[PDB]
């Protein structure tokens, strides 16, 4: 690994600085402090201490056994991994065969290559728990304020006001949240929720203490106050949440497997000879069946179809989900009594796509058991049946036994047809009472209980664009004869951009008499394809909406409006519409509504005028969030649960890319309004909008937040000047590629040609040291204070 | 049209990747010592040096191939070997095209002529080498030669 | 006892029926409180307050329309709280003054958890209250049927939710490249939601969108959108599941695809629209 | 060995930096690349700066060279300047094999960098429309009055095909027109991105 200096230049002296690049250029320092990229994939950056040993560079970077296991290495796959101590250095070069480790100080790269055999099989998109950041110790407040000044023909002196406050703390892993509301009419307080949450990573569960609600999957979703331990699918890998059958196969040799659906590939991989089971296929839902094609080395192919159907109460094979909730019961109505209840629900998976679930509910005056089986039939579809037994007691102190049976059916007939979504039938006996009706009062809608409920959902596809949605709910009662009916039908189409929708709804309540019909038509026409691509058109992104409604009883209502944006970065939105109503009740007139909402770096603000025949109100609202932490207090948009604290000392008015006007605050801090939980999040700043005198070290950062947590996104910036120095030594130019390092800062550079050196982030005056062989120069340079205005600076300096 | 995504990004026509083939000298001062005249050299440093252009781009039609390096003091049309203790005096490398026509070293850009190139297919260019001398005795030993060929694109 | 209203309608002696229109709150979100003040609408006086004392109370109250379909709550009478719609006799009120006095009755109505759209339509009756008036002088009893209707429509806030980063751009790296696009959508009210993509197409399968560049477009290549490593054709609704307060990521990635034959160079650009569909 | 990302690299006035991709294919060898900008006259003027002026590369992976702007607005604004970007690649050799006598060549690639002043009059896409030709006794002179650098090739006047040449703006380029050439002359111009624009025909001014 030697390079001839004659190639670089014809000068016999040339430069000896190429000697540093001839060999591997091992760093003598133990602390490499280089980011590690294993199997060509970056994992993390940390200070790694290198120990002397037989390595490519002569120093083996010591890595913890636990760190290697978290990175992807398997302890069982490599012999001797368990014998070594936890704090003992892991000799990956010797213990793991065909393991290569290299270090690059200039690029700060720790290149690690290991065989795929030593790495265990993992689901797609798996994120190690180590990268999950629990958050920072910080407070959080979110305020929303709305106000109305409705004026009418009689008694029009009205002014309403609503003020919603959401407070929270993030001390350690614990999260605390509280809600409050103020109502003002022309000053009554209110209280809603207080709760705290913790995430048990080893158990992959969540503990909630305070107010909350339970999942409505098995029992009716109810509001409680107490302790809840619940298993969530968010902590699971992205390619493993939902329902997807496990696929087993036999491969004659090293074959290629491709599973596809709906005419498109859903997954592909290579399989060694033998038996292989795959379970990392994404949750298709109701897209359709799956086709598996295996191509062997000899060219033989085996193709087979696996059916796919998922009722909501289904789980993946070999997976369990539980939810327990204990404590007092808070209905929300002051009349209802508040007893103590304990509920425990569990769902478990069995091979061949089976599921078994069971739920228990206990209280002082209630005992309910439920046991059900969800079986994936396959070609026919999927069906789940459950039976619930209850022994309740009405407030009149009279015991009542009851049973209930629920059937759920789903299918995916997308193969040249329409796929239904849900067919549900619930049948209850004469004495089955839910937990809500047991505690209506102490010492009423309990006169009639639900007897039969039928739910039907159908999605039909006509052509490529035409869609038909059909929904139907039918409810009976015991003793009485009135039946609740809710029917909805909808046609959706689009020619190129114009959107057509036609809805027809029928409603018949239980206590009420007479069916009410509602037929509506809506057409959306964007004003984009009708105009040329003009940068300064100022009419782009605008669209017109046409709405027509008919109650079928003799009332006509029409609405025509236009909406769009009128700002440089779409921070403002406007929508003006005019209406026309007639018939029916008799009231007629020309309706009108003009709304304008601006989203900025401080807080959203909306103003809206409404004009009608005799009703006119003005909506004025301001909403914003504030985050308090160790480094200070930053304002911003309403913080929506997970938020990223963009930190960048030096960039005053930097704008975050791919966000609606999220600008850094006056000190340079910012808060991201919406952040995705348990997933990789990329934050990037528009360097074009950054200050010309400030250069960012890195314009892209990756953060993986946990739910209800605040994660800092560091962004270091340098406010130095860019300089083109012409260094000379002994009245001669410096040799090619001489390394120049600034003493004041961490900047460094390489000699380009004719003694020219480019340095970035340099002060107005300072000293540098340039070396090429075995510190030849120590030079200094002072510049006038007016040089800061100039974008680039050129000057000359010698050495001693 | 709740939100519109404007995908953008340019695609660039990649150039031709060329990897030179190292030329090894194994004369071992056999023919050079026997001649001992150095009037026209000894043709000992003769080799068919090959340069492979693949995979080329889609729009690369014609390129200019030139040569440059250290010119021999004795002969201006030949490239001298690197000075060394074991360097063979009275020996220099000269190059010629497939038509056995000598290519001047360090020639001007306008002097060179355009060379056609087959688009989208691998290509190989072969050039012959030769040994030249004017007036010096053969010293045998190791021979080191440094030269660079310029591939000027369209 | 004679009862009158703000308008010309009045209840004479011996009972009767009357209709009163009340303007309620026009803006009310989920969990909001609605107040209907019937005190400032009906005023009753005693025909013979000198020697006859009247006992007036609300015998019953039936809710009609959305009040009985999308709301419930309580009724306040002289500080006492009863159900709404009511099912019990209200406390008696003593009237022995010649001057008319407001009826101490009000309604505190909260919407149900399924609130949405126009809760109560303007111009329709909201409730019917039957009040029994009795006197200690004799056994005479009168029934007053007050029909409380609404003159201003009230629309509960269903919740309109928008998508972050409207008019968001992205750039591919070179010809072989792939870039995820950030697009997160959140809604204050949990509901089912899906998204479908629209734009110009190149092939029959509606998979690769055409290149509409203006400065020497590179023919023979187009832009493709992939979700979870799967090609997403245009006009194909994709189930996003249940989206709550926590924003969910669309998880789309921009890639290249081949449309024609020879691959040129210089520029590609495609315009892609996304549209949301509920249920 | 070393493959350049683009044959032509452009530089618009007012921008800070431009990027150029460099890829390696011989993963079994290590190549060191040095980059430098050069004036049209051949001098090594340091009017342009390469941030990584010299570094090595191992295996096969892509790097991004960067070009700055150090002209200080000291260039004509009515014309686009021309410079030569040179990338020199030097290979490695085995230490043991260095004893044997051998000759090794070096890989150097030259590309044309155009410094384009801002606020151009003619459209860059439509700049190829303007063209003038003059037929001399034994030569052909091509003059392009457009304020752009136009590269012409496949110059086929009749049966005979003239050699490719580069014309400068506000000037004329002379080529040896064959005696047996025809009347009509066919030329193909090369755009900024390097795509081959369709053939066109012109007339004498």
């Amino acid at each position: 690994l030697y390079f001839n200096p004659r190639f670089l230049a014809d000068d016999p002296q040339a430069v000896a600085d190429l000697s540093r690049f001839e060999n591997g250029q091992e760093l003598p320092p133990g602390t490499y402090r280089v980011d590690i990229y294993l199997n060509n994939g970056y994992m993390a950056t940390r200070d790694v201490t290198f120990n002397t040993g037989d390595s490519e560079q002569g120093i083996v970077p010591c890595l913890t056994r636990a760190q290697l296991a978290s990175m992807g290495l398997n302890t069982a796959s490599v012999a001797g991994m368990n014998l070594l101590a936890d704090d003992a250095c892991v000799p990956l070069t010797t213990m793991v065969q065909d393991a290569t480790a290299h270090l690059d100080v200039g690029q700060q790269r720790l290149n690690l290559t290991i065989p795929q055999a030593f790495m265990s099989n993992r689901a797609r998109g798996y994120i190690p728990p180590e990268l999950w950041d629990p958050g920072i110790n910080a407070g959080l407040l979110n305020y929303n304020f709305s106000g109305n000044s409705v004026q009418n023909r009689i008694g029009g002196n009205s002014h309403y006001a609503y003020l919603n406050l959401q407070s929270g703390l993030n001390i350690g892993a614990w999260r605390l949240r509280d809600n409050t509301t103020w109502s003002y009419n022309s000053n009554k307080w209110q209280h809603i929720n207080t709760w705290l949450e913790r995430d048990i990573i080893p158990l992959r569960s969540r503990l909630t203490l305070g107010d909350g609600y339970t999942q409505g999957d098995i029992f009716d979703g109810i509001n409680f106050r107490g302790a809840q331990l619940a298993s969530d699918d968010n902590m699971l890998p992205d390619s493993q949440r939902g329902f997807a059958p496990v696929i087993h196969g036999i491969a004659r040799g090293t074959a290629q497997v491709t599973i596809k659906q709906n005419g498109y590939d859903i997954y592909n991989s290579t399989v060694p000879p033998g038996p292989f089971t795959i379970n990392d296929i994404y949750a298709a839902g109701n897209s359709g069946d799956l086709q598996v094609t295996i191509k062997e080395a000899d060219g033989s192919t085996q193709i087979f179809t696996v059916p796919y159907s998922s009722v909501p109460l289904l789980q993946r094979e070999g997976h369990t989900r539980y939810s327990i909730t204990a404590g007092e019961y808070r209905s929300g109505n002051a009349q209802q009594e508040k007893p103590r209840f304990f509920q425990s629900t569990l769902l478990h998976g069995l091979p061949a796509g089976w599921t078994i679930y069971g739920g228990t509910q206990l209280a002082d005056r209630y005992r309910a058991f439920n046991f059900g089986i969800g079986k994936n039939m396959g070609a026919l579809g999927a069906l789940s049946v459950d039976m619930t037994q209850a022994n309740s007691t009405l407030p009149d102190d009279s015991q009542h036994d009851g049973q209930s049976v629920r059937f759920l059916y789903n299918k995916s007939l997308n193969e040249s047809g329409t796929n239904i979504q849900l067919v549900g039938y619930r049948y209850s006996t004469s004495g089955y009472f839910n937990f809500a009706d047991t505690t209506y009062s102490r010492m009423y809608n309990l006169a009639y209980n639900k007897r039969g409920k039928l739910q039907l959902t159908v999605t039909q596809q006509l052509g490529r664009t035409s869609t038909l949605y059909l929904s139907g709910s039918h409810q009976t009662y015991w003793g009485t004869s009135n039946v609740d009916e809710q029917f909805q039908a909808g046609l959706n189409t689009a020619f190129e951009d114009i959107n057509w929708t036609l809805s027809y709804s029928l409603t018949k309540n239980a206590w009420q008499k007479g069916r009410d019909q509602m037929l509506a038509l809506n057409v959306n026409i964007p004003f984009s394809h009708w105009l040329r691509s003009d940068s300064k058109s100022q009419w782009r992104h605008a669209s017109a909406s046409y709405s027509m409604s008919h109650d079928l009883n003799g009332r006509m209502t029409n609405l025509a409006g236009v909406y769009g944006t009128l700002l440089e970065d779409n921070n403002l939105s406007y929508s003006v519409q005019t209406g026309y109503a007639g018939g029916g009740d008799g009231n007629s007139g020309s309706t009108g509504y003009a709304t304008l909402n601006y989203r900025g770096g401080y807080g959203n603000a909306n103003i809206g005028y409404s004009h009608s025949d005799d009703i006119k109100q003005l909506y004025y609202g301001v909403s914003g969030g504030v985050l308090a932490h160790a480094n200070g207090v930053t304002l911003g948009q309403p913080l929506n649960d997970t938020v990223v604290l963009v930190k960048a000392p030096g960039a005053k008015d930097a704008k975050v890319e791919n966000q609606t006007g999220v600008r850094t605050d006056w000190r340079g801090y910012a808060v991201l309004p919406y952040a995705t939980e348990y997933r990789e999040n990329r934050v990037a700043l528009d360097t074009n909008t950054l200050a010309d005198n400030v250069d960012l070290d890195n314009a892209v950062a990756n953060v993986v937040p946990t739910r209800g947590a605040i994660v800092r996104a560091e962004f270091k910036a340098r406010v130095g000047i860019k300089l083109l120095m012409t260094l000379t030594h002994n009245n001669k130019p410096l040799p090619f590629g001489a390394m120049v390092t600034s003493e004041s800062s961490q900047s460094s550079g390489i000699v380009a040609d004719n003694g020219q050196v480019y340095l970035s982030g340099m002060p107005l005056a300072g000293k540098v040291q340039v070396k090429w062989g075995e510190a030849h120069c120590v030079a200094n340079y002072q510049l006038p204070p007016e040089s800061q205005q100039q974008l680039l600076t050129q000057l000359s300096a010698e050495c001693r | 049209a709740d939100s519109t995504i404007t995908i953008r990004g340019y695609v660039r026509d990649n150039g031709c990747s060329v990897a030179a083939e190292s030329t090894n000298f194994t004369v071992d001062l056999m023919e050079n010592a026997a001649k001992q005249f150095n009037n026209i050299g000894a043709t000992t440093p003769v080799v068919p040096f090959r340069i492979l252009l693949s995979p080329c781009g889609n729009a690369v039609s014609a390129v200019k191939v030139g040569f440059t390096g250290v010119a021999d003091s004795h002969n201006a049309n030949l490239l001298a070997l690197e000075n060394t203790v074991s360097a063979a005096s009275g020996l220099g490398i000269q190059l010629l095209n497939e038509q056995q026509n000598q290519i001047p070293l360090n020639a001007p850009s306008s002097a060179l002529s355009w060379t056609t190139l087959t688009p989208g297919k691998p290509n190989t260019l072969n050039f012959y080498a030769r040994l030249m001398a004017t007036q010096v005795p053969v010293t045998a030993g190791h021979i080191n030669a440094t030269a660079t060929f310029t591939l000027e694109y369209q | 006892f004679a009862c009158k209203t703000a308008n010309g309608t009045a209840i004479p002696i011996g009972g009767g029926s009357a209709n009163v229109y009340v303007n309620l709150a026009p803006v009310v979100n989920v969990g909001q409180n609605l107040v209907v003040d019937l005190s400032t609408q009906i005023f009753c006086h005693n025909d013979y307050p000198e020697t006859i004392t009247d006992y007036v109370t609300l015998q019953r109250g039936s809710a009609y329309g959305g009040v009985l379909s999308n709301f419930s709550g309580t009724v306040k009478y002289s500080g006492s709280s009863y159900p709404f719609p009511t099912t019990s006799e209200t406390p008696r009120v003593v009237y022995n003054s010649r001057t008319d006095k407001p009826w101490p009755v009000a309604l505190y109505l909260t919407p149900v958890s399924s609130a949405g759209g126009v809760a109560i339509k303007a111009g329709s009756l909201i409730a019917v209250l039957i009040l029994r008036q009795t006197n200690n002088y004799n056994s005479d009893d009168f029934q007053f049927v007050w029909n409380i209707y609404a003159n201003n429509d009230v629309v509960v806030p269903t919740g309109g939710c928008d998508v972050s980063a409207r008019d968001v751009t992205v750039t591919l790296p070179d010809y072989p490249g792939s870039v995820p696009i950030p697009l997160t959508v959140y809604c204050a009210k949990s509901q089912n939601l899906g998204y479908y993509l629209s734009g110009t197409t190149a092939d029959a399968g509606n998979s690769i969108f055409t290149n509409t560049a203006s400065f020497s477009p590179a023919q023979g290549v187009g832009v493709q959108l992939t979700r979870n490593g799967t090609i997403i054709p245009a006009n194909n609704t994709v189930s996003l599941g249940a989206v709550g307060t926590s924003a969910v990521s669309l998880g789309l990635t921009a890639n290249y695809a081949r449309t024609g034959g020879q691959v040129t160079a210089g520029n590609v650009q495609s315009i892609i629209g996304v549209t949301f569909v509920y249920q | 060995g070393v493959a350049l990302g683009a044959t032509r690299v452009i530089y618009p006035a007012g921008q800070k930096q431009v990027q150029l991709a460099v890829t390696n294919n011989d993963e079994n060898s290590t190549y060191l690349i040095q980059s430098w900008v050069e004036n049209a006259d051949g001098v090594k003027d340091g009017r342009f700066i390469v941030t990584p002026p010299l570094f090595a590369m191992k295996g096969k992976k892509e790097n991004t060279l960067r070009i700055l702007d150090a002209t200080n607005n000291q260039l004509p604004q009515d014309r686009e300047s021309l410079f030569w970007m040179n990338v020199k690649a030097i290979p490695s050799m085995d230490k043991s094999k260095l004893t044997e006598n051998t000759l090794q060549l070096a890989i150097i690639s030259r590309i044309k960098l155009y410094y384009r002043p801002a606020k151009l009059a003619l459209p860059p896409d439509q700049a190829a429309e303007k063209l003038r030709f003059r037929r001399s006794a034994n030569s052909l002179t091509l003059i392009n009055p457009t304020p752009y650098y136009l590269t012409v090739t496949e110059l086929n006047a009749g049966t005979r095909v003239l050699e490719n040449a580069l014309v400068p703006p506000m000037g004329e380029s002379t080529v040896k027109l064959p005696s047996d050439a025809g009347s009509n002359i066919t030329y193909r111009t090369i755009n900024d991105y390097g795509a081959l624009t369709p053939k066109m025909t012109g007339v004498m001014e």
